[PDB]
């Protein structure tokens, strides 16, 4: 009971299975076509706030749960010793972790860890199917019983929808386990290369458009493992303070300094890099080797883009390098689907480093860098990846392979473009519909991440139980990954939902949400400067049809 | 097209309608979801210092 | 040792903390600090008028003489201050590897910044608070000692440019470098 099960799978007829992972297009006027902006720069985002009171009382709860914590702790730990071994001395040997750096996950997240780590069983499609648990004490042990039941999937990197068991992927996957067994020698250097490899790093070069490409893995090992090739103590790196912590742990490694600017600020950037120049290294003011720029293409928690051509012009103007990071880009922005070059219309000889990640677009696992010739023709032999770790299997080279090949139109055509039409007119209704009932979303117009902000820390778990009882999984951050103030729920699109789900979605939220009071719009997100409290029936019948224009979006 | 998902009921349609208190109802929301009760363990003996009420009741 | 990375304990009267190395302030403080940054906020400003206000609405509806409130208040108030800011040393999630270790809360605002416009408000906000509560108990001359004595102790002494990395060793070894 304890321990988690495992599941026998069930008996189905195909076509059920196959509309359970895949959905059928009822209309061809569900669908929209992504233009590229040729010459309109990015205006400046705008957000909303909502009144004094909600950010009062968010102090007073704060405060509140702080003051009890301490005290808990502080009486617990001096009137009894026996329950608290595990953060005591023991025959001289000090404790694994400390009290003071555990407080919150201890004191916090503890009483709401339900909502977190939930188990799943079968293919993570348009239905995932999950384990019911019942919770013991306050969150401390699960018990598990034999019964699993379908749910709507909003908590899942799936855009184009490749994560299907019955398609050309599955097939070539299992073509490539018959012919090349799943061993792998060892590493690229001695023996793990082969033929498919090279067919990957070609495919990849000329889909990308530079002249060569290298295959890892790991995505993070890509980041962690790749900045002490080419920099040293006496090098500056400016970085995006919202950046993931791979790109950190590289930086870390490497040794460069490090300073960071406010996001969305160009002014601050520009100075930061004219005081740089001047001054020079510390203690000695002689100038820098070199000085590399990082960024990311789409940021996740907020749904922004980067401005690509105004950096472009910086890096041209002071002759610096540019870095740029695509994991949410690629394969799903874009008109073709190349990234955000395709959207600013940027050629991509200009950005010197590009990378990706294969997991949240295609289906599989690893990662890319794509450069000039003679820039990879040093680092191959400069990296240590190549030659200290494993190579990558050949079942993901082979899903990999064909889900970029059926992108492109190499094969299986007409399906790419139709599941970008369906991704972006999903993601566009759902936007336009939530600020239209009168939430907070942020992001620009076309992303496939929708944040909805819930400001009141206890309205969260509510939230989330809530969403659960009626069939719809959602995602929770908090504090210390968002600000105090700012709490939110993370929806991701996927090309395998239809109208009909957003809809039941969309009734079912705009009710939870009007018993809980989490509309607050301060008429900054209406267009023509109004507040707006509609009906459900209005939106859904109007907002499809009035969703393709785009003098409807702020920004 | 028919898929296995269990579509479930919302409720004031097809539910309590097929099938005072809202102002009560209404009210204990408002009263706790804007308190800090739900990460709180043990502590619903709080609400008793919300006695206040009590005290500002009596007049003169 | 290939590393030397200790912590020193020295012991005197008077002693301060030592300026970090290139290694932990050039590098091990680059991402936000996630602890220092909500002051400069929204609604970080004005919720001291509503903790104020809510303590002396607490204490009046006890039923007391204005003099014991206004100074109960007043103390209440710096004490909770002072604990939560200059009291406690370090931060309750792991930074980089232990690099706030030696500083308060109060250090830490505005990236070591010594002047700025939030602490001169929280400098402010103590003396007019003492102005206005005074006009009720000037006749007890021991209560306006007493008033004086935990204002200027707690509440001016710390926040000023004198007392920036002041550790004094009387009450406990402490820690610098
Ligand atoms: C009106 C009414 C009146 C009455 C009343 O209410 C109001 O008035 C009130 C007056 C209140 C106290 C006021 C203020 C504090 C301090 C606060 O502080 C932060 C939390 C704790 C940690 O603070 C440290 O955090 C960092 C990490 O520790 C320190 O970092 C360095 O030290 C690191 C060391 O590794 C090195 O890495 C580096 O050198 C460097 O990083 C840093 O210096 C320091 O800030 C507080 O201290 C801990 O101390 C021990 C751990 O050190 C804990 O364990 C100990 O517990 C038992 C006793 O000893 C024994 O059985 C155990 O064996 C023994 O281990 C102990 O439980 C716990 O208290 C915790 C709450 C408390 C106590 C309040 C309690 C409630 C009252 C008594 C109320 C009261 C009821
Ligand atoms: C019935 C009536 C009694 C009422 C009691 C309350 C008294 C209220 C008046 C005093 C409080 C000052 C008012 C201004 C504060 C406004 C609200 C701000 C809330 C901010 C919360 C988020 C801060 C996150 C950063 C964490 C942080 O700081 N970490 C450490 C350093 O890195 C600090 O060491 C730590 O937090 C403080 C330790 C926790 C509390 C210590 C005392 C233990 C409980 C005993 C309480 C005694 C009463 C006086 C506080």
């Amino acid at each position: 009971y304890t321990r988690v099960p495992l599941c026998e799978p069930e008996e189905l007829p195909d076509d059920i299975q196959k509309e359970n992972e895949y959905g059928t297009l009822d209309s061809p006027g569900h669908l929209y076509q992504v233009k590229s902006r040729h010459g309109k720069p990015l205006p400046e985002p705008v957000v909303d706030t909502p009144p004094y009171y909600i950010s009062l009382l968010t102090y007073l709860n704060y405060l509140i749960l702080i003051i009890l914590g301490h005290v808990h702790d502080f009486l617990g730990m001096t009137f009894q010793k026996n329950k608290h071994l595990d953060l005591l001395e023991h025959d001289g040997l000090a404790p694994w972790f400390s009290n003071f750096e555990s407080f919150y996950v201890r004191r916090i997240k503890m009483r709401i860890d339900d909502c977190f780590s939930r188990p799943t069983t079968g293919v993570p499609g348009r239905f995932i199917r999950c384990i019911d648990r019942i919770s013991h004490n306050i969150n401390e042990y699960f018990t598990y019983s034999g019964a699993v039941y379908p749910c709507m999937n909003l908590s899942s990197y799936n855009y184009l929808g490749f994560a299907q068991s019955k398609g050309q992927c599955t097939d070539a996957a299992l073509e490539s386990v018959d012919k090349y067994s799943i061993q792998s020698g060892g590493p690229r250097a001695q023996i793990g290369t082969t033929d498919l490899h090279i067919k990957a790093e070609k495919l990849v070069a000329r889909f990308i458009g530079k002249e060569d490409a290298l295959v890892f893995s790991m995505g993070y090992g890509t980041n962690a493992n790749l900045f002490n090739a080419f920099l040293d103590k006496k090098c500056l790196v400016i970085s995006d303070e919202l950046n993931h912590t791979s790109i950190r742990t590289g930086v870390r490694l490497s040794g460069a300094a490090v300073r960071t600017f406010k996001h969305g600020d160009m002014v601050g950037l520009e100075k930061l890099i004219r005081e740089q120049i001047v001054l020079g290294q510390p203690k000695t003011n002689r100038p820098w080797k070199k000085i590399l720029i990082c960024a990311e293409g789409l940021f996740s928690m907020e749904g922004t883009l980067c401005n690509l051509p105004k950096l472009v012009e910086l890096k041209k103007k002071y002759k610096c390098y540019l870095f740029i990071d695509e994991a949410h880009s690629i394969g799903a922005m874009g008109p073709t689907g190349r990234g955000v070059c395709e959207i600013f219309g940027v050629d991509p000889k200009d950005v010197d480093i590009l990378m990706g990640t294969f997991t949240k677009s295609f289906g599989a696992a690893g990662g890319y860098i794509a450069a000039d010739q003679w820039i990879i023709d040093r680092l191959r032999l400069d990296l240590t990846t190549v030659s200290y770790s494993e190579s990558m299997p050949a079942p993901v080279l082979a899903q990999t392979i064909s889900s970029l090949q059926t992108i492109s139109g190499e094969i299986c055509p007409g399906q790419g473009t139709e599941r970008l039409q369906r991704i972006a007119f999903n993601s566009r209704y759902l936007r336009l519909a939530l600020q239209r009932l009168g939430f907070i979303v942020y992001g620009v117009a076309d992303s496939p991440v929708i944040p909805l902000l819930l400001y009141c820390p206890s309205k969260m778990p509510a939230f989330s139980r809530m969403m659960l009882q009626r069939r719809i999984a959602v995602v929770v951050v908090a504090y210390p990954a968002t600000p105090l103030i700012e709490s939110r729920v993370r929806f991701c699109m996927s090309a395998s939902l239809t109208k009909e789900d957003i809809d039941y979605l969309l009734r079912h939220v705009s009710e939870v949400g009007d018993k809980l009071n989490l509309k607050s719009n301060s008429g900054k997100s209406s267009y023509d400067g109004k507040r707006q409290r509609w009906d459900i029936e209005e939106v859904i019948r109007r907002t499809p049809e009035d969703c393709k224009d785009d003098k409807y979006f702020v920004n | 097209h028919k898929s296995s998902m269990v579509y479930i009921p919302t409720t004031k349609e097809a539910k309590r309608r097929n099938g005072l208190n809202t102002i009560e109802e209404v009210v204990e929301k408002l009263y706790w979801t804007y308190y800090i009760h739900l990460p709180f363990y043990l502590m619903a003996s709080f609400d008793s210092f919300f006695l206040h009420v009590f005290f500002l009741t009596i007049f003169s | 040792p290939v590393t030397d990375h200790r912590r020193r304990r020295a012991a005197a009267v008077i002693s301060h903390v030592e300026q970090e190395t290139f290694e932990d302030e050039n590098d091990q403080q680059m991402l936000p600090n996630m602890n220092a940054t909500w002051v400069d906020q929204r609604g970080a400003w004005l919720i001291h008028i509503v903790v104020i206000v809510l303590l002396r609405l607490f204490y009046s509806l006890f039923g007391s003489t204005p003099k014991w409130t206004w100074t109960l208040t007043n103390m209440t108030y710096i004490i909770g201050f002072y604990i939560m800011f200059h009291l406690v040393k370090g931060t309750p999630f792991d930074f980089n590897g232990g690099a706030y270790d030696n500083l308060t809360m109060w250090e830490q605002i505005n990236d070591e910044t010594l002047y700025t416009p939030t602490r001169k408000f929280l400098l402010i906000v103590p003396i007019v608070l003492f102005l206005i509560s005074n006009q009720y108990y000037r006749n007890d001359m021991t209560l306006f000692l007493s008033n004086l004595a935990v204002t200027v102790l707690i509440g001016v002494v710390p926040k000023l440019g004198i007392t920036h990395r002041l550790r004094i060793s009387i009450p406990g070894i402490t820690g610098r470098a």
